[PDB]
């Protein structure tokens, strides 16, 4: 199975420098050119450039709006794939992909990795406050993840064994922080009498939570 | 230098119904060398990488759907989805290679429903958080369509710090969902009793309301 998995997204000041770097594995990673791909929240997709193939001497192309300020490189012994970003602006705040490219046959990016997101500001971290939403045949519950900087988090339930009738609600930004919020929906039947968690992370401030939900 | 436009900028189908969007290069994309139009098609989920669906213009990649079919040469293109389902709910972009690469500014693509009236639920603020000083009330508006709707916030019994957010399209029902947060001070909070939220959405004329008292907690 073919596996792209970004690293190195998070918070940076402006006119700071971040590597990225973006893990592979299914493919012969030499015979294949690699691309970068950014995407500001809400926005459309923007190639930033590639690195080629063994066979074209790994040469590097770059979008005119990040040549010279941006880097790619890559480490053929071990599959990975680098994007050095240099003189940071809030423009550059995005989810960063990596991207399989041209083999030198084929026109199309085949494969895309997960995104790591990148945000430029002088805001500090600040971890979420976790809390639980407690209050039919069926029952609502949730979990209010506030006052944390910079996104992202991710909210799971009972460690993913409840996706379904799970909706998370993108994150706002209000005074400096984010918040957001996410309600879970089972059959009364089944709590309070089977637990029910919601588990948060921030990997900004390295924030595990597993917060239980309890009947008031 | 080569700019990529895409039409529309997004339009709602009923699922069942044909799909088509466009997409416009400056210069031609065909190669002559090799005679194929360097034009691929990329789906993006909501919260998800994008994923290829077509390339060479009109080249339906393995495990895509054959509802999902690209044509065009030169500077246009189309990407058309024949009977649409629920889970097509994307932004769709076009990608040209001809020249380095650049993608088209994508095409919203959300499902149209019958309407649906909210499931709304409410929560007090909870100890963790007042003990910190502060008091947020939180209503889900959950499985709704359209996605116009109104939230109004009354305590004691008159209207009033508000946080309100919409999920994107359901992928399996086509619904939208929406949570609304009241945001208090500990001391402003204990000088009231009565908490309501009252969504109104088109499925009624009676607003939905749904309440609780801080005397009762
Ligand atoms: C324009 C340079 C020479 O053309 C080729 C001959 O086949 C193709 C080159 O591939 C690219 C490139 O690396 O710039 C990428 C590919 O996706 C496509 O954009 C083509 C474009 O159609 C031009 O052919 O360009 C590359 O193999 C190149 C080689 O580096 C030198 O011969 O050769
Ligand atoms: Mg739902
Ligand atoms: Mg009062
Ligand atoms: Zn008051």
């Amino acid at each position: 199975e073919v596996k792209l998995v970004e690293s190195g997204g998070g918070l940076v000041q402006s006119g700071g420098s971040l590597r990225l770097s973006c893990a592979t594995s299914g493919f012969t990673f030499t015979d294949y050119y690699m691309s970068w791909v950014r995407q500001p929240p809400g926005k459309a997709l923007e190639w930033l450039g590639f690195i080629r193939n063994k066979a074209n001497g790994y040469t590097t192309e770059y979008s005119p709006s990040v040549k010279g300020r941006f880097t790619i490189s890559r480490d053929n012994s071990q599959s990975i794939l680098y994007l050095q970003m240099n003189t940071l602006r809030a423009e550059d705040s995005a989810t960063y992909y990596c991207a399989r490219d041209h083999d030198g046959y084929y026109e199309r990016f085949s494969y895309w990795g997960q995104g790591t997101l990148v945000t430029v500001s002088a805001a500090k971290t600040t971890p979420p406050s976790v809390y639980p939403l407690a209050p039919n045949s069926m029952v609502t519950l949730g979990c209010l993840v506030k006052g944390y900087f910079p996104e992202p988090v991710t909210v799971t339930w009972n460690s993913g064994s409840l996706s379904s009738g799970v909706h998370t609600f993108p994150a706002v930004l209000q005074s400096d922080l984010y918040t957001l919020s996410s309600s879970v929906t089972v059959p009364s039947s089944t709590w309070p009498s089977e637990t029910v968690t919601c588990n948060v992370a921030h990997p900004a401030s390295s924030t595990k939570v597993d917060k239980k939900i309890v009947p008031r | 230098d080569i700019v990529m436009s895409q039409s529309p900028s997004s339009l709602a189908v009923s699922a069942g119904e044909k799909v088509t969007m466009s997409c416009k290069s400056s210069q031609s994309l065909l190669n002559s060398r090799t005679r194929k139009n360097y034009l691929a098609w990329y789906q993006q989920k909501p919260g998800q990488s994008p994923k290829l669906l077509i390339y060479w213009a009109s080249t339906r990649e393995s495990g895509v759907p054959d509802r999902f079919t690209g044509s065009g040469s030169g500077t246009d293109f189309t990407l058309t989805i024949t009977s649409v389902q629920a889970e097509d709910l994307a932004v769709y972009y076009c990608k040209q290679s001809y020249n380095l690469r650049t993608f088209g500014g994508g095409t919203k693509l959300e499902i149209k429903r019958a309407d649906a009236a909210p499931t709304v639920s409410i929560f007090p603020p909870s100890s963790e958080q007042l003990t910190s000083g502060g008091a947020s009330v939180v209503c889900f508006l959950n499985n709704f369509y359209p996605k116009d709707i109104n939230v109004k916030w009354k305590i004691d019994g008159s209207e009033r710090g508000v946080l309100n957010s919409w999920t994107d399209q359901d992928s399996k029902d086509s619904t939208y969902s929406m949570s609304s947060t009241l945001t208090l001070t500990k001391d402003e909070y204990e000088r009231h009793n009565s908490y309501t939220c009252e969504a109104t959405h088109k499925t009624s004329t009676s607003p939905i309301v749904k309440s609780f008292n801080r005397n009762e907690c």
